[PDB]
């Protein structure tokens, strides 16, 4: 089948700057009797359905506003924005119409900006935990930025990847940052056999990674 | 323009049948063409397939192959598609795709089919708070654990929804067929911990509400 | 095609007199004469009279004698009903029927009119919880009794209006001079009583709002 | 002056079948040279004004839809629909234009099926009410058919016909069903006397009455 592209993946832009998507095509989508580009542009609000923008590449859909400009023939194409909003916050799609199965894009999802400083907040396994039969060490990870963050689980010295959730909500609008939530779930012959409870996360602006101990005793 | 009127959310067990309804108002159903599209991890899309009612012509991609049919209505004019041989992959947001003008295509608002073997539960309220006696920040955090439950989604309210500020809501994660979620607040030093909150949640399906103080 | 107007309405004391105006719009008022109908009971259907506004032509029931009598204001194009001497029993919804042709006639959307000797107060509004300590219902049904209010109508909801299913809203009857009504709405037996509802009762007449959690 | 009868008085009906209703008068309303006959059906929806559907009892108004038609002459009079609808629910009425004074029918009303009953609706008599003076005990009807009930009260065995108050509700919009509340009033020092509280209610389709009770001690 026919196989298409979108780079990059995310963009963090903020308000006033223009932004530029590319959609590459295993092939060209040209056709030679309408001589026109057959290509769709989505754009998906959260919680709601996409919409098409820019139909054939060529032009823009009525009442579309006039910062959607579409443009590009053959196999690059290109989709400029003159000036984003503060309702431009959504994901874009890329379709073709040439030929079937109907091919669909990976998407991408714009950010905003900037500088937000993460924090580590520890909390022991409840007594109700316990009771049930099983415990569970969370660390919380909030305002930080941007979404890419990793975090380590080390028991007692060794790392252990049993038991390791993670929670990645959306981006808050008030504060414009992200949160992270980390669960490790374990039995409670496990808890009484192990003392230390470690979470070490890494971060990009931060030289070094911050840890976060606790004691059973 | 077109008002597309879908079906509410299905619950439903693998290896079971699932109907969805695509209704088409304001324009003739037999002229334009019908479309469905699934939306997969909910970041990107997939094309289902296609029919004509007029010339009642099907087809379907390659993934979706001897899996899913399509029939169409003329009386109501409404357009079905159902499912055979469920698996738990096939859970996400299915959409109806109306394709009428070249210019821009109508989209409807969505169906939620999540497939799972499970029992309706009632949700388990672990309260959390921290072991530290003083700290240099002047914010201390809090958080409310909620396990067990199903379906989704529950509504996490802090203090009877009274605390708006700083209220961090986790999506929920899928361990064993059984949901999980987590939130946290920040807390000024100074109310804590000289006053107590609450942790309420409320199930819509098991019409279960749990308080735990905190 | 046609308006029809009528007046709101009227509180009025026993003894006093009540004036019912009906206007004609669209059409001469010179040719086609007026009636008036009673609505008693909810149901049953009284004839008051009729007149004819240029000839003067007035006829009444053998009820309604030395009571309603019909005037006509050829200037404005409308019509006047006034009673004298009103009892218990002259309170009744009260409609201005014309008359065209013997197939089809006009009807207005009516006056309530009601006569009592009475007082607004606020509503008094107390609680009811059942006194068993368990029921072999997995239902339990809550209520609240609205007494001592006046003039119609009360407005209740539950929960600032969250929950709009399984509410009865009963007619109020008449005692002492003062309405009384009821409400009564279904909840499930895992919530009840690990939390509280409450009754909203408005009274828009006296501006009195007031909440009985149970 | 001239007096008609209206028989039945409700009759429960089904989506889609015929209905009949039927209006007698005491006296011939024809007239000789035209042979026609004087009388006028009407239409009252709740919370709305009063309509006419056949005049001169052989024809249909004008808007009207085709199902509403009716036949007969003189004495008897027929009103027949072919095919009932879901806003079909009003009261119907007749009128004779005959001879003055102009006098109305009684009334006929259409419901729905079936098969609607309660079990315990008692609510005990709250702490809030002896505060002002009086005492109140309750009885609800809900979810219940037909709207033909009879509500009896027995307080510690004795049968008490005053100060009961019964009222009536329109017909649900969901179930198609009926809500009837009682209410029993008294005072203060007449509460005290008494214990038990026996709320007597029998139904059609239960060949025994539900004999409920509860005990204020």
């Amino acid at each position: 089948d026919i196989v298409m592209s979108q780079s990059p993946s995310s963009l963090a832009v903020s308000d006033g700057e223009r932004v530029t998507l590319t959609c590459k095509s295993s092939q060209s989508l040209l056709y030679s009797t309408n001589q026109k580009n057959y290509l769709a542009w989505y754009q998906q609000k959260p919680g709601q359905s996409p919409k098409l923008l820019i139909y054939w590449a060529s032009s823009r859909e009525s009442g579309v506003p006039d910062r959607f400009t579409g443009s590009g023939s053959g196999t690059d194409f290109t989709l400029t924005i003159s000036s984003v909003k503060a309702e431009d916050l959504a994901v874009y799609y890329c379709q073709q119409y040439y030929s079937y199965p109907l091919t669909f894009g990976a998407g991408t999802k714009l950010e905003l900006r900037a500088d937000a400083a993460p924090t580590v907040s520890i909390f022991p396994p409840s007594s109700e935990q316990l009771t049930s039969g099983g415990a569970s060490v969370v660390c919380f990870l909030n305002n930080f930025y941007p979404k890419d963050i990793n975090v380590k689980w080390k028991i007692d010295g060794s790392e252990r990847q049993n038991g390791v959730l993670n929670s990645w909500t959306d981006q808050d609008s008030k504060d414009s940052t992200y949160s992270m939530s980390s669960t490790l779930t374990l039995t409670k012959d496990e808890y009484e056999r192990h003392n230390s409870y470690t979470c070490e996360a890494t971060h990009k602006t931060s030289t070094s990674p911050i840890v976060k101990s606790f004691n059973r005793n | 323009e077109v008002q597309l009127q879908q079906s509410g959310p299905e619950l439903v067990k693998p290896g079971a049948s699932v109907k969805i309804s695509c209704k088409t108002s304001g324009y003739t159903f037999t002229e334009y063409t019908m479309y469905w599209v699934k939306q997969s991890h909910g970041q990107s899309l997939e094309w289902i397939g296609g029919i004509n009612p007029n010339i009642d012509d099907t087809t379907y991609n390659q993934n979706f192959k001897d899996k899913a049919t399509l029939t169409v209505d003329k009386s109501s004019s409404t357009a079905y598609m159902e499912f055979r041989s469920l698996t738990f992959d096939d859970s996400a947001v299915y959409y109806c795709a109306r394709d009428d003008k070249a210019s821009f295509a109508f989209w409807g608002q969505g169906t939620l089919v999540t497939v799972s073997a499970a029992k309706t539960t009632p949700p388990s309220v672990y309260p959390l708070a921290p072991g530290s006696a003083a700290q240099t920040n002047s914010m201390v955090t809090l958080g409310c654990l909620v396990k067990g439950y199903f379906p989704e989604p529950v509504t996490v309210t802090w203090n009877s929804g009274s605390l708006s500020s700083g209220v961090h809501t986790f999506p929920a994660v899928l361990q064993s067929d059984l949901y999980t979620l987590s939130s946290s607040v920040t807390v000024p030093s100074s109310t804590w911990p000289s006053e107590t909150v609450t942790c309420n949640v409320a199930h819509p399906a098991s019409s279960t509400k749990v308080d735990k103080k905190i």
